[PDB]
């Protein structure tokens, strides 16, 4: 909800003293799309073996 | 694939003739999956040449076979009157037998 509740959950307590008192979390930017770039080709002669 | 055979063949008795067969496929087993059949007008065909480096029993040595690349050859040493029949080549490599268009051999 808010950084106060986040640091409360981090400290596992409903009361937080003065100061940072801990490191809240780490920022991680997520992905927005997908890029599957494999090659370009024709089918495989699996009938020659099976 | 489909096999290709000449429309007809001609040859005088005593000489030799050759029948071509282009289009034989192959697999991981080998390249000798070529067979030949002779069918006289009015009866069922008969297996003449199979595994061209070999031949069945009861067949004279006049019928010979060979293969160079993707082309098969049927060699007949002596031509006789009872040789006029339709000769088909068959490819049985990829678990699928395919008969060619056939050739008319007349003496």
């Amino acid at each position: 909800l808010d950084p106060l509740s986040e640091t409360k959950c981090t400290l596992k307590s409903f009361t937080v003293e003065k100061g940072i008192y801990q490191t809240s979390n780490f920022r991680v930017q997520p992905t927005e799309s997908i890029v599957r770039f494999p090659n370009i080709t024709n089918l495989c002669p699996f009938h020659e073996v099976f | 694939s489909a096999l290709t055979q000449p429309p007809s063949a001609s040859g005088s008795p005593g000489q030799s003739v050759t029948i071509s067969c282009t289009g034989a496929s192959s697999d991981v087993g080998g390249y000798n999956y070529v067979s030949w059949y002779q069918q006289h007008p009015g009866k069922a065909p008969k297996l003449m040449i199979y595994e061209v480096n070999k031949r069945p029993s009861g067949v004279p040595d006049r019928f010979s076979g060979s293969k160079s690349g993707n082309t098969a050859s049927l060699t007949i040493s002596g031509l006789q009157a009872d040789d006029e029949a339709d000769y088909y080549c068959c490819s049985y490599a990829l678990s699928r037998v395919v008969f060619g268009g056939g050739t008319m051999l007349t003496v």
